């Protein structure tokens, strides 16, 4: 089977929790009984637009099946018992949410672009350093003044294990934008989608005027007979 | 356009504020605060007592 | 049913103590009794001073009795008897002045509109933070250049208790002005009336020029021969 | 039976749309056959932990149907089926998410405390100004450093009509903190839960230093040669 | 079979163009019938480092061959050319570096740890943001004061495709240090090794000092 449980990007981006019952390298023959069940044996909604009769002569069927959030969050192990003519034994899919994972909050720091790259006058890469999440499922989305940017503009690294913490992970998200936008100053917020967050979204923003500190310029006019009056 | 925010003539501090019409967009116009403080180098601590010691700390 | 008391808003703005109970049009009745009876028993006469004009509008009227003496300020068990033959249970309501409430002066803070809000260049919301008043009733009116602004321009909240304080209340007043008025530097004054104030009214004013400055330029002219200020 | 619908604040704190058919306007009687049925023609596991008998012209049996977010916003007209001695018919009230409400996102502005508040050195009130949102269902909670503060520390006003906008609402929520906590510099995030937000959560943040640099331009003029004239 | 290729991360760490063979997922008997060769058959060396049998019934005949860069960058085809007892027919690899790819220099930028992380005081992450390098090789190792940090401390992401440049890539490597270590002023120099660099090593230095701008701008005025 080519199927996957819903990772924490398509459940959150589409707001709806979708399974999969995709198969591969099977024979295009009779008895296409994919048999969407639950742990209780109840039938979930059937497949729509099955990807059968592939050009490489492989059987597949996209498991478009709408379910709730809570039953996938709970202990229900949704079995997809695929039975065919060549395989009368059911190709059961025990796809569910794994348990025992310690929920650790991301500690998202938004790193502004470096001074050398701003001095190159070409692009500004602003980093959403999402670190310390133990379930390695983050969906970072970049929003400009409340409007989410295109996914071609920002790319995110896959969740990689944290160096000095075993259970935690980390990820980045650069948003390569033009430097003439960064000199003007826009909010450039990065929302992160993780399960362990209390509201499931942390938004961090940085523009040009955050790390700029109180810049005193003192003028000790200790002797000036120029006739000026302050 | 220096509006007179205070004109305190007992501590000599004059504070004046203006909106510098710096750029075309109406937001980055800097609210400028002009504190002008005259420090009397030889006035005593109590001005009405001329035998008072010299005022050194000006808070 | 409702019997709205004269608050310090009705006491101070109108200088007229009007006992008012609203009889909604539950059922049409010819002789609607909105008789404002004292604990002594004499009734200061009111009848249909203004129609309620509810969405049903079936013989509904507002009776406002001008018991304007010191008997309300001292206190009495004033009762309007909403007794009706239709729905024969008398749906009366009793209101008295709250007795012995400790009086703390409001600390009135005028918050300028946010830098995030002026970037939209659409509207500016000025917040009058009347907080720290332990008698519940408060009157907040906005003025611009000494003229009372229209009550549709600003909206003030009901007083709710301050969280950390035991019984002291707080109130808001959000004045929604256009951004071109606030960025030109127009003084919006918050006039707030409370019993515990010494002069009974505090006026906070805010505008762009006072605000929070973004460039202090100080000149400590240390002159030997200052002497008198000039 | 007056069934209180699950508000967005109620389904956001619990992450479970628990709609309640609390038995209102029906006194304590026998023949309890309370069941929540979905509009398709079925019913689910319902009413965990109904309360005891309280014959104060009502009852205390509570609906606790744990239907989902994709169930409640699907528009399914859920009906409770309370029967009693006074009426031997299921009181099938129509409860669903109304589709007639416009969906405009909040413009959440987070005004810092006034400088007088820190000057008084006993309290600072950070006010979250949730304004410009069309459905009157906003849940505002505050986090200090990513974990929520207690609901006693902040107070959120009810959503009130924004007067200039036609049907948009506004709501302000203060959090009264100590002056010494704000002077250290903390994030003090205001999380606003609303349906019309793109990710259903926005978050704004004010530190001790949240504005511009406010660059100082001090000039110690330490001679009478450059001393001012009048 | 999987002919493991000499990558620049693998070459620069060992200073030898080392290529290994990976014939796994087979019957786990201990018989060695592999000689590493060239296409001409002249790269003949030892088939060492054969590890123990894997628990899932597979063998780990690996071997190790080392040659210089000149031949690897000359475009010569190399073949492991397995001839084993369980293979009914011999296989071929014809493995070489893909020539013709454009070479763009990495523009590495040392983003300092954010002020939100330094206020937490638990740790500080310094990211060497390697961008724009068109051959998808990088070797981001971190050294402070001339001595290389341990590979457990720093972790480098795989070179991902650049979002806006067509064929360029970016990499991202963080160094977890304690907050008290960053306040001392240690150098934390990020060293990148990529072939498109003119010198093949670039080192940038990130301190507490380089993040701080000119706070005071004192202007002494006389006469
Ligand atoms: C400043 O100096 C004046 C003049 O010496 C002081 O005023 C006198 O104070 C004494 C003692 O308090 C009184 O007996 C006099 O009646 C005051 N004379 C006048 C004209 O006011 C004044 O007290 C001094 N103030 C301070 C703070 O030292
Ligand atoms: C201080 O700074 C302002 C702007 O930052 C500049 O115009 C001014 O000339 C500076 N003072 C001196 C003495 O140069
Ligand atoms: C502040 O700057 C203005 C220039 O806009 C200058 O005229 C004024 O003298 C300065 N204030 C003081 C107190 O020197
Ligand atoms: C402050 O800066 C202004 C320009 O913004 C300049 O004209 C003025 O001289 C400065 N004040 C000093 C140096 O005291
Ligand atoms: C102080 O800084 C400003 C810009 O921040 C610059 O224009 C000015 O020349 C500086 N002062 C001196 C004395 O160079």
């Amino acid at each position: 089977v080519f199927a996957i449980p819903p990772s924490f990007a398509s459940i959150f981006l589409t707001k709806s929790t979708k399974l999969t019952c995709l198969v591969t390298d099977l024979t295009t023959y009779d008895s296409v009984t994919i048999s969407w069940t639950r742990q209780n044996g109840e039938a979930v909604k059937t497949h729509t637009n099955i990807s059968e009769s592939h050009p490489n002569a492989t059987f597949s069927a996209v498991g478009e099946a709408s379910i709730c959030e809570d039953d996938w969050n709970s202990g229900e192990r949704f079995t997809c018992t695929v039975t065919h003519t060549d395989l009368p034994s059911p190709l059961k899919q025990t796809i569910s949410r794994p348990k025992g994972v310690a929920l650790h909050r991301p500690d998202v720091y938004l790193l502004p672009p470096a001074r050398e790259q701003l001095n190159l006058r070409e692009s500004a890469t602003i980093t959403c350093l999402v670190t310390g999440f133990s379930p390695a499922d983050v969906f970072v989305q970049w929003m400009q003044r409340g409007q989410p940017l295109s996914p071609e503009k920002y790319v995110t690294s896959a969740p990689m294990p944290e160096p000095q913490a075993p259970g935690r992970y980390f990820a980045h998200s650069i948003l390569t934008v033009s430097e003439e936008e960064w000199n003007t100053g826009e909010t450039y917020t990065c929302v992160v989608a993780h399960e362990a967050l209390p509201n499931r979204v942390t938004e961090r923003t940085v523009d040009k005027s955050t790390g700029k500190p109180t810049l005193y310029n003192v003028s000790l006019v200790m002797s000036d007979t120029a006739g000026t009056c302050y | 356009e220096r509006i007179v925010l205070v004109d305190n003539k007992c501590k000599c501090a004059r504070i004046t504020s203006r909106i510098i019409r710096s750029s075309e967009d109406p937001n980055e116009d800097i609210v400028e605060r002009n504190i002008r403080i005259i420090v009397p180098l030889n006035n005593r601590e109590n001005i009405s007592d001329p035998t008072s010691p010299l005022r050194t700390r000006f808070v």
